[PDB]
């Protein structure tokens, strides 16, 4: 369950690439080949990739560095 | 076509998965004269009879 | 079905907050009886749930309502108010005349209340007045009575000074009937109530005693 | 006239009645209007539409 | 997006019942007496005292 | 019923057609929910034909909006009606008089 | 520390279809809290008797008519509805109305039956208007609650074959209006207390203090899911 994006904005700035590294969190995430890293708890993929992007645990850095290990 | 036929009839689990899929899957709302960027709005869907 | 089964909670889960709050959500419930049932407890715990509270005072120094003490910053109708606000339980005893001679500096605390058995203070480190480092001196006696639900001092030589007696333990009852779901049908209620207490009974103990006040009075008709 | 018709019955001549609020059960303030009203049923149907 | 202002403004019949709501007559039942706070002001009311 | 009209609501049902009206007075002699058959009056009767007026009513029929258009006796049986006075009450209509 | 009990003093009766109570040593205040509880079960949870199914001889629809009769099958159909009947014994009976000759069709020209009766005879269903007429039908009376509108009755058609089969809109709620006042009884030793008269109008088929009492224990039974909250 979510309402607003505000604290996910204030992390990720231009809330345009908030929208963009979600969507690609959102994507691994979705087709089954990763994990999730925060507890879901009945939401949704998209909704599950704002909370780890407002929590702070995700960002475009984190995401590419993610990436380039693999 | 099992799921089409399923869905045609309208068994009683389809209204489960529905309200599983509605949960976080924002509906654009939009007025006939949208004059202004605020006459598209998306809300989240409550399931209503 | 047959015209005498009606649907039930089959659904409560109570969450209070940390002291004495609690929303009870009890869903589903069938049409229009979340505000029957929100109804009937909430006028029951505003209106008559037994109870004792502070009833009236007297202050040696004091005998005028608009008054100044010498050395307490705070006025007459502030003692007066923290007073209404002190959350008090009795035993048996149904009156009980309590004393609060004190004198230093710090605040007086309801906790300098003279100690009793049929007395507890749910919240000794309750404020009722602040004192100066000054050898000014606090005596009064309070009058603790056991009733049934609020009564202001409008409604009732020494010359004493009258308090409005909240023996209610509830403060905020405010119930919400939010529309639910059961298979094909929707127009189901579920009900919210939200309570909060002074702390001598916890919410889930008033929700029981309301039920059973409520169906004790319904006990003649039933069969 | 529409007061003294109103009081050839029974009902109060300012026209406004007491209504209690149908689910709290305590009077509603400050005295209400009511009355027979002649109201249609447009055609604009919401199945219609939908 | 035209200007600083709120578009949320509540509009025609909720702030009928702010109005009605934070006002004051001038001599009601119950004028004059001291509260423990919201709580008590809104337990009164309830009760109709 | 309008039961704040205003005055001119019988001419609206009586002067379209679809109220029905008597065409000429008479006692009734047969009301179904189908047809009507008035006797006219001996007064009112010429002197050739033995008249006896049959209204076939309207029963559930489409109207070009998708309205039910339907036309029910309002004269019980034996009564006596005279000259233009509404006999079968038309579709949004009662006792003649027009009923949105 | 403890409140005295109400217990129904009278059932006086105005008339047969209205009826007033008088729930009496009610405490204080609770005048109100019983009212409006006991208003709002009695409107919205009471055993009605109302018609569901009719079947007319030689009618294939509801938007047709029957030669003889100065009624549509509508018209006949929505008379019915009102009809208000009392059954003991069964949940579902079938009732059958059969009538030949000029002159209207009341309710007391049912076939009578043991268990079932008419409430009011004199209800009028349609209206003969031809000697060599006659009506059949076999009306289907049930005992439900609420209103259950007829669209939604017919979900899996439970075997609706027969086209002759009219379905009407149910209404099983007996209650019409129900109205209640608080007055100061006065009673000797004690300040003040309230009295609280129910005044109810019924179609007929309830008694006063069958609805009373069945309010009072749905409002009892439902309410012991408060009596032990029981965390979750």
């Amino acid at each position: 369950a979510r309402v607003t994006v505000q604290d996910a904005v204030e992390k990720i700035g231009n809330r345009f690439d908030l929208v963009l590294v979600a969507a690609r969190r959102a994507r691994q995430m979705q087709v089954g080949g990763k994990d999730p890293l925060v507890p879901e708890e009945n939401d949704k993929t998209t909704v599950i990739a704002l909370r780890e992007i407002e929590e702070g645990l995700i960002n475009n850095q984190i995401l590419d560095v993610r990436e380039r290990q693999e | 076509k099992a799921a089409k036929k399923m869905v045609e009839r309208e068994e009683a689990v389809v209204w489960d998965i529905l309200d599983e899929v509605i949960r976080e899957h924002p509906v654009l709302l939009n007025r006939a004269p949208t004059l202004h960027r605020l006459g598209i709005q998306a809300f989240e869907p409550v399931l209503i009879e | 079905g047959s015209v005498t089964e009606f649907l039930k909670p089959r659904l409560v889960d109570i969450e209070q907050v940390s002291s004495t709050h609690a929303k009870v959500t009890l869903e589903p419930l069938e049409r229009g009886f979340g505000h029957t049932l929100g109804n009937a407890l909430r006028r029951i715990l505003l209106s008559s749930m037994p109870g004792c509270a502070v009833t009236e005072v007297e202050i040696d120094g004091v005998l005028h309502e608009y008054s100044t003490k010498e050395g307490v910053q705070e006025d007459i109708l502030e003692i007066l108010l923290n007073l209404k606000g002190l959350a008090v339980r009795v035993q048996g005893k149904d009156e009980v005349i309590l004393t609060l001679n004190k004198s230093g500096i710090g605040p007086v605390t309801a906790a300098d209340i003279t100690h009793d058995g049929d007395v507890e203070i749910v919240k000794p480190q309750h404020v009722i007045c602040h004192l100066t480092d000054e050898n000014a001196s606090i005596s009064m006696r309070i009058k603790v009575q056991r009733g049934r639900g609020y009564v202001p001092a409008s409604t009732r030589p020494i010359g004493r000074l009258l308090v409005d007696a909240c023996y209610s333990p509830v403060e905020r009852i405010a119930y919400n009937v939010e529309a639910a779901r059961v298979e094909q049908r929707t127009d189901l209620d579920k009900l919210v109530i939200e309570m909060e207490t002074n702390g001598t009974i916890d919410p889930e103990e008033a929700i029981r005693r309301a039920a059973t006040i409520l169906a004790e009075q319904l006990e003649a008709f039933v069969d | 006239e529409i007061k003294e018709l109103l009081k050839l019955g029974d009902l109060p001549t300012s026209g406004q009645i007491r209504l209690y609020d149908g689910r709290t059960g305590e009077q509603f303030e400050r005295p209400v209007t009511v009355g027979y009203m002649y109201m249609l049923k447009l055609n604009h149907l919401v199945d219609d539409k939908m | 997006p035209a200007n600083g202002e709120p578009i949320i403004v509540p509009s025609q019949d909720v702030v009928l019942g702010l109005y009605y709501m934070t006002r004051d007559c001038v001599n009601a039942k119950g004028e004059g007496m001291v509260l423990t706070g919201p709580k008590e002001a809104e337990r009164l009311y309830r009760s109709g005292l | 019923k309008p039961l704040v009209g205003t005055g001119m609501e019988r001419a609206v049902a009586v002067d379209s057609g679809v109220t029905a009206v008597a065409k000429r007075g008479g006692v009734v002699q047969y009301v179904d929910a189908s047809r009507i058959v008035i006797k006219v009056n001996e007064d009112e009767m010429y002197p050739g034909e033995a008249g006896i007026d049959i209204y076939n009513l309207t029963k559930y029929t489409r109207s070009n909006q998708n309205t039910c258009i339907n036309q029910m006796p309002c004269v019980s049986l034996g009564e006596p009606v005279e000259r233009g006075d509404v006999l079968a009450d038309g579709p949004s209509t009662d006792l003649g008089e027009l009923a949105l």
